[PDB]
């Protein structure tokens, strides 16, 4: 899962 | 080590290991920086919050490969322990300077949401390499559902710390904590909420929240 | 630090750092092994090629990029002087371990090939750094040349290690040297012998060399 | 100028 890049 | 170079300069060399990608320089200097005992202004918690994510992001990447490499089969399991212990420090260096003393002394609802929020981000890295790690866990939800309650008296919806907040926490809850129905609600409400606010927005803080909204978009269609 | 560590053990978790793209880790593990003082497989000879190779390749870039900014424009510069200390520290550790003693026991024609093309490259990079510079150039064509001159009695014109090392000596002619047309003339003559050996490999072998021969046209390309 | 990689 795309955590705050 | 850093305590003989000025502040100012250790945020000019911070912004050009950026610059470089020299990414553990840059950690270093801001955890001076943070030393100093002055509080950190926006583009400083930006500075910060950059170079240990990626630090211990490519820690968390190596730990991947070492770990899936030793279930699949002594040193395998000794060198994924190295790489572990040093993530561990990193993460500990970390909320190290949140307590002492960065989220005390955060006054504005701003920079102790920011902070509150990297807290629980470092808790959820340290909680991927747990096995205790149900403390570290409970540790991670409280400081996320801290920084939530604050965000959403103090902050419009749109906000980008407040997205990225909820982009986390709701990383949190599918990944960690087991609760993938709590992740969806979240990035479903947070994403809508922000939706119906876009229309506030400038060009520039429009740019800011639809990139964020696209990144709780994805995790929804990975999720559903 | 790697003393107390059996030599299998070095290679096995130099290994396992490749596959995690921990480079530096890589490189630490690589050097214990060769001060255990044992020659080294052709392999491993590729390991330590590689992790110091990635080590000092992300150090050059870093250095490129500050040098960039000091030019357009003290911390660009103390700081660019740090990152030059730390890569000439890894190009000292490399041209250490060749000297003590990798070189003087290369037996065979293609070890010692392979470490005197490695001194000419780490010669090379402080080169790149240098102001004396030019005794740096002379040892580095020196440890070219006499490579060169083994290579060419001793290996076909295909072998992937004679090709790397005409390659890596004609960018130091063009690069370091301001001697153009050496390069030119060198990368020319280099891919042409290959050419006219391709009809004597095997497809494995037609794999290696063609993949370099594409370098050295590549190179021509940009240089005429 | 691209080197051995
Ligand atoms: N040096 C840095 N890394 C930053 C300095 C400042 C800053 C500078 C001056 C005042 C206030 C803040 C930052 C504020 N963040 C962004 O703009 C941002 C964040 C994430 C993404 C992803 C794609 N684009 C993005 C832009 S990041
Ligand atoms: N209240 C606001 N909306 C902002 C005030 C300031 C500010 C405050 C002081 C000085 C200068 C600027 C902002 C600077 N941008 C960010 O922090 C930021 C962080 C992360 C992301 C991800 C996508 N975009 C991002 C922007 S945003
Ligand atoms: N672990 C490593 N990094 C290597 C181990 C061995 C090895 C393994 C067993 C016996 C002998 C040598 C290597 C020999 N080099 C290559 O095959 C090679 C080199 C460059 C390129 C570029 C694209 N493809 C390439 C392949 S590299
Ligand atoms: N005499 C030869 N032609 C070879 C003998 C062995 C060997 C020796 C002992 C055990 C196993 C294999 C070779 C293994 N490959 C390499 O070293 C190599 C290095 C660099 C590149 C770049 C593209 N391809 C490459 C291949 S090549
Ligand atoms: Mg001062
Ligand atoms: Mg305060
Ligand atoms: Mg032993
Ligand atoms: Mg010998």
């Amino acid at each position: 899962s795309l955590s705050e890049r | 080590a850093m305590g003989s170079m000025e502040r100012a300069s250790l945020i000019q060399k911070a912004k050009l290991a950026e610059q470089a990608e020299r990414y553990e320089d840059m950690a270093a200097f801001m955890k001076g920086a943070v030393e100093k005992g002055e509080e950190l202004s926006c583009e400083e918690r930006n500075l910060l919050s950059v170079a240990y994510k990626n630090v211990v992001g490519g820690q968390r990447a190596a730990w991947r490969v070492l770990s899936s490499i030793e279930q699949k089969s002594p040193e395998v399991r000794e060198y994924r322990e190295k790489v572990e212990t040093e993530l561990q420090g990193v993460c500990d260096t970390v909320l190290g300077l949140l307590d002492s003393h960065l989220i005390k002394e955060a006054g504005d609802a701003e920079s102790r949401v920011f902070y509150l929020k990297m807290k629980g981000d470092y808790y959820r890295y340290l909680a991927e390499v747990a096995t205790d790690k149900k403390r570290i866990i409970d540790s991670a939800r409280s400081a996320y559902q801290e920084a939530m309650d604050i965000s959403k008296k103090e902050m419009p919806p749109t906000n980008p710390i407040r997205l990225g907040l909820a982009l986390n926490f709701s990383v949190f809850h599918y990944e960690i904590a087991n609760s993938p129905e709590e992740a969806i609600s979240l990035a479903k409400t947070t994403f809508d909420e922000a939706m119906a606010d876009l229309h506030t927005l400038s060009e520039d803080s429009y740019k800011d929240s639809t990139l964020i909204m696209q990144l709780l978009r994805d995790n929804l269609t990975l999720w559903t």
